[PDB]
């Protein structure tokens, strides 16, 4: 009768940057989604693959507890088959993804007067991300064919820029915290069913 | 790699860097304006510098990319803007000199004083004082002392400086490849596009001219009516055939003739509609005024205001300690924040003003999606116009009844209608001739048609021929009369005003047709019709992405300015005016002088 530790994840003091995604494997416990199924604080309980209306009777192999914080308008891009900066160079969802995306506004915790500068994102990349992949490289991006030579130069730019969240922004620019619960199931006994 | 490719990456770097620096600058200005303290001034200055530094260095960075190579319209429009290359072209020493001259001139205007000949002690500055005499007094002699005075002291000082300014500016322009400074200014209305949407710099001159010729018959009649009425108040001075003497027209420079309403009311006994008293009776408050406005906008179809607006804006005169700048203003700080600052008192005029200001905000909200460089109105004129259209609708007798301010059974009469129209005309028709003249003089001076020796002579001649006003006292070359007006001495373009007016009416007629109004255009109300809103919205969203000509077409169906709509609005008045002056002479003879 081990309760999966979903709790300590939602109310953590801080979440890492957009490009430094956090992965936790949750296996060999019991997870009950009926706690938040009726509560509904979230603007979106949008789910894909599994219907939230009492489908916890099935068995899954592992649970991924992806978590981060982004801008508001970009919440959409956390959806299958959509292309935008966040999708292109930051986090990816396969079209076939099964699991739940839940998001809420947390301006109050995140926003700081004078700006909060601890959340960052990668503007340009040589190519596109492949599925569920992490790039933490800080090497300078080069657009020019002439060599960058490792210095700031014409057509040479550092990859990451800061969100700079501030209290007086519109609903689109205000910080939104996103948690993606992915139910990974393969050919396995799948002890993580969550009765 | 195409330069197109290189260009697109560059443009992405700039976009995020630009918005954040701008927001900071803006926040600082709001703070100063709301709480005026010395410390605040400092912060504002520091932040502003950073933003400018960014723009300048970036602009310099981008003169490098060839303009011709890019083959997509949107990208091109953006690159062009960053590449404007204004002012930096001049050598540093020259730049420094120009800056000094510009500053000196602004100071003289603000601090200038003029004195009563009769009482040496009394000396008055412009804003508090000289203005009042001009605006409210009815004595011939008094008015004269003031007119001459501003001109004699502030003006004479300004002339030597102006001459230098003309030369330097012209040099700057020549370097940037426009022919003269005038061309640079007309450049704003220039568009290059493919299918018959092209407008050229030269064409503006022709169009303005054509339109004026059409408006002339109305002006002539109005001029006559005023003349006859004025004759009663200052009996000896005015002459039946001749032009109106200048000092008697209602403001120091003559721009608007509105102050003459008391003297000229057509049908005096019936009173104008004012709802101020009622508002007090029903206990409306400042927020109530704003709240009502929102409802109008919602009814047409545009979106409701955001939560932030309600919380952060300063809708009321600040109580207690802070000191506040008073102009009614609308602010788009950026990154989503929209705020309005004004002090509201429960008066009818404020109801009307609120509607205008909110209008400016609604446009802004709409163009947000477009990229940073392109987020602005299509041509300078459009922004103001959008706002005005809204106000006209609100003032109509019908709207006021529905809100409940007016009593239920009021029925207007012919007399009241005429009275309303005249008031409007003095403000709108009266301004148009003046604007045309000023701009023409300036364009010519810059080009070189008028030699320096003859600058003053020409000004007066032109006024007599086009606007029908004559000098009270002879003015020699040393004086520099055009300079006194604020815009002239603070380097701004004055064309925007003529164009805006023509546009407003055009928009209104079109919208009204969709809304199915039947009757005189003066009574049209767009309220409660969704369709109208949608059409306007389509234009608003474009921003500067597409050429101005294209935009006008979407709402009104034509690619060019036309003055037929204005004439229709004022048609009921025209007929009346014609009957009234049937006996009197219409026209002016340039010969008469009050110089005598
Ligand atoms: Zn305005």
């Amino acid at each position: 009768t081990n309760l999966c530790p979903f709790d300590e994840v939602f109310n953590a003091t801080t979440f890492a940057s957009v490009y430094a995604w956090n992965r936790k494997r949750i296996s060999n416990c019991v997870a009950d989604y009926s706690v938040l199924y009726n509560f509904a604080p979230f603007f979106a309980f949008k789910c894909y693959g599994v219907s939230p209306t009492k489908l916890n009777d099935l068995c899954f192999t592992n649970v991924y507890a992806d978590s981060f914080v982004i801008r508001g308008n970009e919440v959409s891009q956390i959806a299958p088959g959509q292309t935008g900066n966040i999708a292109d160079y930051n986090y990816k969802l396969p079209d076939d993804f099964t699991g739940c995306v839940i998001a809420w506004n947390s301006n109050k915790l995140d926003s700081k007067v004078g700006g909060n500068y601890n959340y960052r994102y990668r503007l340009f990349r040589k190519s596109n991300l492949k599925p569920f992949e992490r790039d933490i490289s800080t090497e300078i991006y080069q657009a020019g064919n002439k060599p960058c030579n490792g210095v700031a130069g014409v057509n040479c730019y550092f990859p990451l820029q800061s969100y700079g969240f501030r209290p007086t922004y519109g609903v689109g620019h205000q910080p939104y915290r996103v948690v993606v619960l992915s139910f990974e199931l393969l050919h396995a006994p799948a002890t993580v069913c969550g009765p | 790699q195409s330069t197109e490719d290189l260009v697109n990456t560059f443009l992405e770097k700039f976009n995020y860097e630009a918005e954040e620096l701008s927001y900071q600058s803006s926040l600082a200005s709001w703070d100063y304006n709301t709480n005026i303290s010395d410390e605040n001034v400092q912060k504002m200055n520091n932040a502003g510098a950073k933003w400018s530094a960014f723009y300048e260095e970036q602009s310099k960075l981008a003169k490098t990319y060839p303009l011709e190579e890019i083959q997509d319209s949107t990208v091109k429009r953006q690159l062009r803007a960053l590449q404007h290359s204004g002012s930096s072209v001049l050598s540093a020493d020259k730049n420094q000199r120009l800056n000094t001259i510009l500053n000196s001139m602004s100071t003289i205007y603000s601090t200038g004083k003029a004195c009563n000949p009769s009482n040496p002690q009394e000396c008055l500055l412009l804003e508090p004082g000289l203005d009042d005499i001009m605006e409210n007094s009815k004595d011939y002699n008094e008015r004269l002392w003031a007119w001459e005075g501003w001109r004699s002291e502030v003006g004479k000082q300004l002339r030597p400086l102006y001459e230098e300014y003309v030369a330097l500016k012209n040099e700057m322009a020549r370097a940037n490849n426009y022919e003269d400074y005038g061309d640079y200014w007309r450049g704003d209305y220039e568009e290059e596009w493919e299918n018959g949407y092209n407008y050229s710099r030269n064409q503006l001159i022709d169009d303005v001219e054509h339109t004026f010729t059409q408006i002339m018959p109305l002006y002539q009649h109005l001029h006559a009516y005023v003349r006859t009425k004025l004759m009663d108040t200052y009996p000896s001075y005015i002459s039946p055939t001749g032009c109106l003497p200048a000092h008697l027209l209602g403001d120091m420079w003559g721009r608007f003739w509105t102050n003459l309403y008391p003297l000229t009311v057509p049908f005096g006994q019936k009173p104008n509609i004012d709802v101020t008293n009622a508002m007090v009776n029903q206990s409306w408050d400042a927020r109530k005024i704003f709240k009502e406005a929102e409802k109008f906008f919602v009814s047409v179809g545009l979106p409701n205001m955001t939560q932030g607006f309600w919380e952060n804006s300063m809708l009321t005169e600040p109580s207690d300690s802070r000191k506040v700048v008073c102009h009614p203003t609308a602010w788009d700080l950026g990154k989503g924040d929209f705020r309005i600052k004004m002090c509201t008192k429960v008066t009818m005029d404020d109801f009307l003003t609120a509607h205008h200001e909110m209008g400016h905000i609604q446009y802004d909200m709409a163009y947000a999606a477009q990229p940073f460089l392109l987020r602005n109105g299509a041509n300078e004129g459009f922004h103001e116009a959008v706002g005005e259209i809204m106000s006209l609708s609100a003032a109509t007798p019908n709207h006021l009844k529905n809100i409940g301010l007016l009593p239920p059974s009021f029925f207007e009469d012919s007399e009241t209608e005429i009275n309303f129209l005249l008031k409007q005309a003095l403000t709108i028709v009266g301004t148009l001739p003046f604007t045309y003249m000023l701009e023409k003089w300036r364009w010519m001076v810059f080009k070189g048609e008028i030699p320096k020796d003859q600058w003053m002579k020409t000004w007066w001649e032109m006024k007599r021929n086009i606007v029908g006003v004559v000098e009270p006292v002879p003015h020699d070359e040393t004086y520099c009369d055009p300079a006194s007006l604020f815009h002239v001495a603070n380097d701004y373009s004055f064309i925007r005003y003529y164009t805006r007016t023509i546009y407003q009416f055009q928009f209104q007629e079109a919208l009204c047709q969709i809304a199915k109004h039947e009757g005189p255009l003066h009574k049209c109300d767009i309220s409660n019709s969704s369709e109208a809103g949608q059409k306007l919205l389509e234009m608003l969203k474009l921003g500067k992405s597409k050429p101005w000509t294209y935009a006008l077409e979407i709402v009104v169906g034509a690619k060019n300015m036309d003055v037929r709509p204005l004439l229709n609005y004022f048609e009921p008045l025209f007929t009346w005016l014609k009957e009234q002056n049937r006996n009197s002479f219409v026209g002016w003879n340039t010969d008469w002088s009050p110089y005598a």
